């Protein structure tokens, strides 16, 4: 019996802890003694000021204090961010307010003034009594505006933002020998992950003063590292606690100003303290997203084929960095050629500052913006050329025949080097059977007094390593079950699923006797984290040679315990059958044996010096291609997106059944990005979109009443096991798809540039009648 | 979130209620639904002292067939609007207009009463029942008003009740019979609140001229708009996809909307221009019978 | 100034307790009926995660006043396992993977939850996808959900 279980789909273990409402959240949590803190958040956009009026928020009883900024600016560093840094040059800033600073305001939204009270009701009475006058300054909105920078947000100034450079070999003789040389800048929509669960944070400080608890959600659990430097009282004592995410899309990915003041409070009162974000305040307060522009170039010959390919994009990151620092504007720059035969290029991406909410990194970022205008560029080239975008990817896609491919593009730091590695295999039959299956032509082939078809292509920098390494553990026990803790966090897509399962098919133990532990400090004093589809390879390659490094252990040590040297029968059940087939010894008295005799009957190996586990250099880069078909109501602006299927060629699916959720998922939050989705500011500086009434978030009726999912396991990449990231896969190329599909049923052009497609840009068909 | 502070009780009777809040505060506000007064307090959009709450007072919650009219309640939920009988001539519209208003769960709480002494802008219930020719009567401590749904919409977000009154029930006429009834709005997603929508309703002569026809718009202003011209050219002149787009084309003429974030002003001049002739569309067929089928 | 008592019964259980008039619904029934398993995501009627059965009724524990609730039947997400056996719907729910992230569980489960119990409708795809409508999830889309609210209706009725 040799029960395989990687590949199977087996339902998530993490499935009945939330369904029956066991589970608890961050808002979930109570502690005796709490106090609530509410945060008095900016009305200007951009404002330097005079605030000195808590008098009678004070004085309102069942308030305990109010923090302003001269506590804060104390000790009270500036949101560090960490390594990626080189640095060039430099840093602050931003980081944000960083922590409500007594002078200028750069962003409604912005925390000002904390206050403290019993309950949250109390607390946010409070919080209008606050009083703080304004001088309102001169706004700075549009990124391409900004650098041409007068009206500058750091008096220091501060150059707004960092300027990132990538170029291959000879672009110049690339262009100057092009029949065919094509211009043109898109625009992408501002808009974010917008979770359901809003932030929400709890401290308990252990006022002995030796440590802190926070069952906090801060989404590197262990980046209590910021924390810890920050409050100088590192490294433990700032003890993390586990808590359940309801969903992140890496927007809630870092440390906040909320985190710190919280966390400060608490210390130097011995109080624990609750916070619990407003919807309407992550609207303006939660990292942001999406807002690019991306001017572009082309070199083509009479054949169609690539020769040279960019340039400059501005990148709107708000008003701050906030760990959000170049890493996924460096990696825009890296991947705005996807999957292609690119042989020279020009990447001057100016990440650059303005009175929004400070942007961090939606799901996919930098590559949704990227791999819309590069499908949008080679859409429009199709036009003059004048023959398909069909036939047109389909021969300068990626050739291979060249695999291993490095580039074609730069001067390859993604996000350093060097790559691209892109030693996984072939790019074609992907989009070759990924139409093989098996629509396309049968409706391009439309009788279409409806609507018409598009398509997309998306290439991922989606395994960061992060680099060199990733923690994990696995333990066996008196009772029959299995532990298994990780530097992975469940911001449930099923972490704690494929874990098991990946530990399951090692151990020879069902999925169901395995538990992980996650998030949790004590148990864990070192992990990376989940961001950029990783945490599979990393951490779930961290579990195999941990429940490799007991399988030794044990075999070894159960070869001591009966007198059979290790050869037997062949060894599963999770026990030891020596022989055939007369005795057995289980896996777990083997480890119930291992008592205080001497020792200890558990691995950890991940990882020394010269760590592990061990991925470095180059990441594996998954692709993929979305085909969507829409019918649109004329006289009105309606649309029904009558087909969908996003087809991305992945090696080793390890849960198919999770997968599917992870692509269909995805896909559905690029139409919301395609057609709903804008952070629209008035001129003036105030977010109009804070409800949920104005944010359009996609409802169960609009969408696809299915996207298909084509993904195949040819050419596994060799980390064994030869895996992919596939967690953001869904999204890539939804954007463009739908644009082009739209463009194809009006039809003129081919010439939509910016994202999203309002009903009202979409009678300009009111016109093609007239 | 965080609704502010206030005192709150439960009325025990239509005059109790208008008794109590009437000495208990020039700022007293009564509650019923919730679904817009709630929410209003959790934006701290505003600051009632004392809360009455109405939503459990016997006899507003009923649907009556009396005389050439159709009485209903004022704490008629939106749901018991698309059931059950539902009222007579049944389905007129409003069953049809109801389905658009937000989600079940919304419906299941969110009365007629309600919206109609909040008065939205973009409220689905005014826009129809202005079309009906509807006749609300309210009560006072001092006594008793009837009035009709056209003074009774002053603008978004006010209506012309008085303070310390309350709408008791809506009464609407029974038309005539065997006419046309239809309903349709357009939104980014169904049950938004709609950029444009209309209300059509269309009586057939038999022998088949147009012996009456009443038009209104969801979203042309500030309120519920009747286009009473537009509904002149239809009188008289029969069927027909020009007379049709003639009227329709003919009812937005008159409109200058609001603006901005899910649409602009001229645009929605022309959803609502799709939206008259449309539903004028449905407006027919409808009004077939002689039954027989 | 002003305390009210509440007689409510929640999930069978009656409480009697007194209460400030403001406290929402959804406050109440996380504290200190330590019920977490209702969550609250906007804040306006509209995540979902929010509704709970009123008197039989899904409505929004977040639009109402707990206040509002006195002498009322009240059913969270906590009531549908009877005996560590998950009710159908939460099987159904693991089964076809209708949730990643958890927060938009109780909202969907609880809407869907009178509807099964009642002998009527069928819940064929389209008319599926119009009945959990009245709830937003950020992970799915519903696709699953869908395809899982379906396969409970299937075990319900016809049912070999
Ligand atoms: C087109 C449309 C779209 C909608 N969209 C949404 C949505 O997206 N989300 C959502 O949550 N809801 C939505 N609604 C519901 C809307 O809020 C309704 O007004 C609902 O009925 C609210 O409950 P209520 O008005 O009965 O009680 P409340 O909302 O408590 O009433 C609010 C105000 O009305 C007054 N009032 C109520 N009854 C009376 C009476 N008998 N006499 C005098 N004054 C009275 C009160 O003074 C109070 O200030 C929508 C409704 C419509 C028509
Ligand atoms: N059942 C699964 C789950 C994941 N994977 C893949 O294996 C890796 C393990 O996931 P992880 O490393 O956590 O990927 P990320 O760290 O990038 O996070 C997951 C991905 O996709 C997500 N899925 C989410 N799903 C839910 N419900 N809620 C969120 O907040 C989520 N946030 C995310 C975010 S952020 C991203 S970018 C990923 O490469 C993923 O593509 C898989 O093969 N099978
Ligand atoms: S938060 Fe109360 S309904 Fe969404
Ligand atoms: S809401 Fe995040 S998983 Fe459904
Ligand atoms: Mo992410």
């Amino acid at each position: 019996n040799r029960q395989a279980w990687i590949g199977q789909e087996v339902l998530r273990r993490e499935d009945r802890r939330l369904l029956t409402g066991t589970a608890t959240f961050a808002g979930d949590l109570g502690v005796p003694g709490q106090l609530h803190m509410r945060i008095v958040r900016s009305t200007q956009a951009h404002a330097r000021i005079v605030s000195i009026d808590a008098t009678e928020a004070e004085k309102t009883p069942g308030v305990r204090m109010v923090i302003t900024s001269e506590h804060t600016r104390h000790l009270g560093s500036v949101l560090l961010e960490e390594l990626g840094y080189h640095e060039i040059y430099e840093n602050i800033e931003d980081f944000s307010h960083p922590v409500l600073a007594v002078d200028k305001v750069l962003y409604v939204g912005q925390p000002v003034v904390a206050v403290l009270a019993v309950d949250p009701y109390l607390a946010e009475d409070a919080a209008e009594l606050v009083s703080i006058e304004y001088e309102p300054l001169p706004v700075l909105l549009d990124p391409e505006e900004a650098l041409t920078g007068k009206v500058e947000l750091f008096p220091g100034r501060g150059n707004e933002g960092a300027r990132i450079k990538k170029a291959y070999g000879d672009i110049d003789r690339a262009f100057a020998e092009a029949e065919h040389v094509i211009r043109h800048k898109y625009v992408t929509n501002r808009h974010s992950g917008v979770p359901m669960e809003p932030r929400a944070v709890v401290v308990q400080p252990d006022p002995a003063r030796d440590t802190l608890f926070i069952w906090g959600t801060v989404h590197v659990h262990d980046n209590r590292r910021i924390i810890a430097k920050m409050l100088n009282l590192p490294e433990v004592n700032v003890r993390m606690k586990h808590v359940e995410i309801g969903g992140s899309f890496g927007v809630k990915g870092g440390v906040f100003p909320e985190n710190v003041v919280a966390a400060w409070a608490a210390r130097t009162l011995g109080v624990p303290i609750k916070w619990t974000e407003d919807r309407v305040e992550h609207m303006t307060s939660t990292s942001h997203a999406r807002e690019m522009v991306h001017k572009l170039e082309l070199a083509l010959d009479a054949e169609g084929r690539i020769l040279g390919m960019k340039d400059e994009i501005f990148h709107n990151h708000g008003a701050y960095f906030r760990q959000a620092e170049p890493l996924v504007s460096d990696i825009t720059a890296g991947i705005v050629f996807g999957p292609y035969r690119v042989p020279a290029y020009d990447a001057t991406l100016h990440a650059v500052f303005t009175n929004k909410t400070p942007v961090g990194a939606y799901r996919a970022p930098g590559r949704y913006e990227s791999t819309f205008a590069r499908e949008r560029i080679f859409d429009l080239a199709c036009a003059e050329i004048g023959l398909s975008k069909t036939e047109f990817r389909r021969r300068n896609l990626l050739t291979a025949e060249d695999l291993p491919w490095t580039p074609g593009l730069d001067i390859v730091h993604e996000p350093y080097h060097f790559d691209s590695g892109d030693v996984v295999k072939h790019f074609n039959e992907a989009l070759e059977a990924a139409n093989f299956s098996e629509w396309l032509e049968e409706s391009k082939r439309l009788r279409a007094d409806g609507r018409k078809v598009g398509v997309g292509l998306g290439v991922l920098m989606d395994k960061a390593g992060l680099g060199l390494f990733e923690t994990g553990g696995v333990e066996v026990s008196r009772a029959g079950r299995v532990t298994v803790k990780t530097g992975g966090s469940s911001v449930g897509q099923g972490i704690e699923t494929v874990l098991a399962q990946i530990v399951a098919e090692e151990l020879q133990i069902a999925p169901e006797n395995i538990d992980i532990v996650h998030s949790d400090t004590e148990l864990i004093p070192d992990g990376v984290g989940s961001w950029s589809s990783r945490s599979t390879v990393l951490a779930g390659g961290a579990a195999r040679k941990a429940a490799l490094a007991v399988v030794e252990k044990a075999r070894r040590l159960a070869s001591e315990m009966l007198e059979a040297d290790p050869d037997d029968l062949e060894l599963t059940a999770g026990s030891f059958k020596v022989k055939g087939t007369d005795q057995q010894i289980s896996l777990y008295e083997i480890a119930a044996a291992r008592d205080p005799f001497t020792a200890r009957a558990d691995n950890d190996e991940p990882g020394l010096a010269a760590d592990a586990v061990y991925m470095n250099n180059a990441m594996n880069y998954p692709y993929g291609v979305t085909l969507v078909q829409i019918e649109l109501d004329p006289d009105t602006g309606g649309h029904r997106i009558l087909r969908f299927s996003t087809s991305t060629e992945a090696g080793r699916v390890i849960n198919p059944l999770t997968t599917r959720g992870q692509i269909i998922g995805a896909a559905v939050q690029g139409i919301g990005g395609a057609l709903y989705e804008e952070f629209l500011y008035e001129e003036d500086g105030q977010p109009i979109t804070t409800s949920f009434m104005d944010y359009l978030l996609p409802s169960a009726q609009e969408m696809p009443n299915v996207d298909c999912f084509v993904t195949e396991d040819a050419k596994s990449p060799d980390n064994p096991f030869g895996a992919k990231g596939l967690g953001e896969i869904g999204i890539i190329a939804a954007g463009a798809a739908i644009a082009s599909a739209i463009d194809d049923a009006i039809a003129d052009g081919v010439h939509t540039d910016r994202l999203p497609v309002t009903p009202e840009q979409i009678f300009s068909r009111c016109q093609g009648l007239n | 979130m965080k609704p502010p502070s206030f005192d709150y009780v439960v009325a025990d009777s239509v005059e109790h209620a208008l008794r109590l809040l009437a000495d208990g505060g020039d700022d007293a506000k009564i509650i019923a639904g919730g679904q817009s007064l709630v929410p209003l307090l959790n934006f701290r959009m505003s600051r009632p002292s004392l809360l009455v709450d109405i939503n459990r007072v016997p006899g507003l919650a009923n649907i009556r067939k009396s005389d050439q009219t159709i009485a209903i309640g004022a704490l008629t939920r939106h749901a018991k609007l698309t059931t059950s009988k539902t009222i007579s001539q049944n389905l007129p519209i409003l069953s049809e207009a109801a389905a658009w208003i937000a989600h079940p769960q919304i419906r299941n709480r969110g009365t007629i009463g309600g919206s109609l002494a909040h008065a939205d802008a973009a409220a689905e219930l005014p826009v129809v029942l202005l079309a009906l020719d509807a006749y609300v009567t309210a009560q006072s401590l001092q006594g008793e008003r009837k009035i009709p749904l056209k003074e009774l919409l002053v603008s978004h977000f006010v209506s012309s009740i008085l303070p310390g009154e309350l709408i008791v029930e809506v009464n609407v006429p029974q038309l005539p019979h065997g006419s046309g009834a239809a309903f349709d709005e357009f939104s980014r997603r169904h049950g938004d609140y709609a950029i444009g929508g209309a209300a059509s309703l269309v009586t057939l002569d038999e022998q088949g001229k147009c012996s009456r026809a009443r038009i209104t718009v969801l979203g042309g202003g500030s309120t519920a708009i009747r286009c009473q011209e537009a509904e002149n050219i239809l009188i008289d002149s029969t069927l027909s996809s020009h007379d049709i787009a003639a009227a329709a084309h003919a009812a937005v003429q008159g409109l200058d909307p609001v603006p901005t974030v899910h649409g602009s002003a001229q645009y929605r001049a022309q959803v609502i221009r799709t939206m008259v002739e449309r539903t004028l569309a449905k407006a027919l067929h409808r009004a077939r019978p002689t039954k027989e089928s | 100034m002003n305390a009210f008592r509440l007689t409510v019964e929640v999930n069978g259980v009656t409480h009697a307790t007194d209460v400030e008039p403001r406290r929402l619904l959804a406050d109440f029934l996380r504290d200190d009926l330590h019920l977490r398993g209702t969550r609250v995501g906007c804040e306006h009627g509209v995540c979902g995660s929010c509704t709970v059965i009123l008197d039989g009724q899904p409505v929004r524990s977040c639009t109402v006043l707990a206040v509002q609730a006195n002498n009322s039947r009240i059913e969270t997400v906590e009531s549908l396992q009877k005996d560590g056996q998950l009710h159908p719907l939460q099987r159904s729910f693991s089964k076809c993977h209708a949730l990643q992230c958890g927060f938009c569980t109780s909202g969907f489960l609880m809407t869907l939850k009178p509807l099964y119990d009642d002998e009527d409708v069928t819940l064929d795809a389209t008319s599926a996808r119009e009945a959990i409508s009245g709830n937003l999830c950020r992970c799915t889309g519903y696709q699953q959900i869908v395809e899982a609210t379906v396969d409970a209706f299937h075990c319900r009725d016809h049912n070999d």
